[PDB]
């Protein structure tokens, strides 16, 4: 309802990555902007999309592609809009559920 | 993303601020990295994100109170 | 189909929580103290409610729910029941999974 | 969609499993040898089955179900095949998720 | 609460630690004698007691002493 | 098993080092020879043999020797 996760390695860091959090994230973004990278990492259905692929579905170059996804890129780290992936990242906390308050009740 | 970014000026503005919409040129482009520069003049990360972006190559953004045109021609 | 759970942080301390085995901390309790909790907690639909709000729902004053609250927390914590408590914080052990039954029989 | 997984400790030891990767060690099986560990550990319906209860299934006996179970746990263990079982084991790392693609694009 | 896995009250009933809302009189009495008898035969009294007064809790006997017998030991 | 990382097998068939079923006689010993070919080639055949005597593995080619093989030095 809620509860779908992923647990994800890069180098010696762990991260717990909420779906939930990953909408938010792609929220942000154009309605193009955010299809280029659903497309391209295939977070939809799974199967990452080429440039040419991703071109086609725009109507646009294998070059305005790299373009857009670059652009997207530079967007996402900005300092502008850091908070949402910063909170994006820290998905181990379990920051803001239920489970949390509970437990804060529980111990005070 | 840890550590400089958590002090920027511009968190939370919209990216539109530091971003061109694809197209743009002329007037609209300068007056738009001309407000975006002076928030970064008043931001005290301004030298660490100005090193991040010419460190990596940063593409698009105005980062660091810097164009991408002034960038590229830092890095040329 | 069991596989629900949150990762949550309380200090330097983590722990997985599952679905299943909050339904059964519930369980333990009265159909009232567990519907207190579920609401002051936002456990359903995960708005946590305010004392006024489950004071309507179960037609008591304010100070009747945070009353039922305190007692039901200081249950929850009570030796004589809190094994049942113990099972939920430690569900990052997989204790009683089919998974844990196969990597037995797989690791000797 | 491809989330389901399990947090399983064995010893000091914590382990990630998600049950795609399960089912493509169980894939790696034949029929029998897949039907056997299913019933066995519980993995479809939560119930671990007996030896006499397996055996009526396939029309052998208890100790024809107690070779074929030692055969398979063999085989699962051999070099040869126990790459699947290194790469189950190994799911916290995230390994080809959609996720760990766009955190590779994002940090570089 | 790590003393709390010798705790003697584990295996039986809460409802002998928690009085029912409303219950006064010889029946209350009754239950927390009951409770405590249960407490003075249990290895961990004292941890039990010593969490019980550290934190105040507001409900239930604990290490054979009545809420309002630990109000008395705080005050 | 970091041994296993380097076995020469990880690659190939397993039907190379397990017996189907029934298999007996002449059929048995060919396979048993083609997979014991490829252990004494490879670079762990020290390593899996002492895994497989170490835990008595009960099924397969192990380290350049078949179960029985393993059974006697148990034994
Ligand atoms: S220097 Fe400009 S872009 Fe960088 S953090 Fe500060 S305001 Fe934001
Ligand atoms: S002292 Fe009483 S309430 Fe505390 S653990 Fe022992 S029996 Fe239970
Ligand atoms: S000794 Fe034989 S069975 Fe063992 S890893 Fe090498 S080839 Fe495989
Ligand atoms: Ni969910
Ligand atoms: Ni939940
Ligand atoms: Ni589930
Ligand atoms: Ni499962
Ligand atoms: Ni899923
Ligand atoms: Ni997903
Ligand atoms: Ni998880």
């Amino acid at each position: 309802a809620h509860h779908h996760h992923h647990h994800v390695a890069v180098d010696a860091v762990s991260f717990t990555l909420l779906q939930d959090q990953l909408q938010s994230v792609l929220d942000t973004l154009s309605e193009r902007e955010a299809g280029v990278v659903r497309l391209r990492f295939g977070l939809t259905d799974g199967q990452p999309r080429t440039l040419d692929e991703i071109g086609q579905v725009y109507g646009v170059t294998r070059e305005r592609i790299r373009q857009i996804e670059s652009k997207t890129m530079s967007k996402l780290r900005h300092p502008s809009r850091s908070q949402v992936l910063r909170d994006y990242l820290d998905g181990s906390s379990g920051s803001g559920t239920p489970e949390e308050r509970l437990l804060r009740a529980i111990f005070g | 993303i840890w550590n400089w970014q958590l002090q920027g000026l511009c968190r939370g503005m919209d990216s539109s601020m530091f971003f061109h919409p694809d197209g743009e040129r002329g007037r609209a482009r300068t007056q738009r990295e001309q407000r975006a520069k002076e928030m970064c003049r008043r931001c005290p990360v301004i030298e660490a994100c100005r090193s991040h972006a010419l460190e990596v190559g940063e593409p698009y953004g105005v980062w660091g109170g810097l164009s991408e045109s002034e960038r590229d021609l830092l890095l040329k």
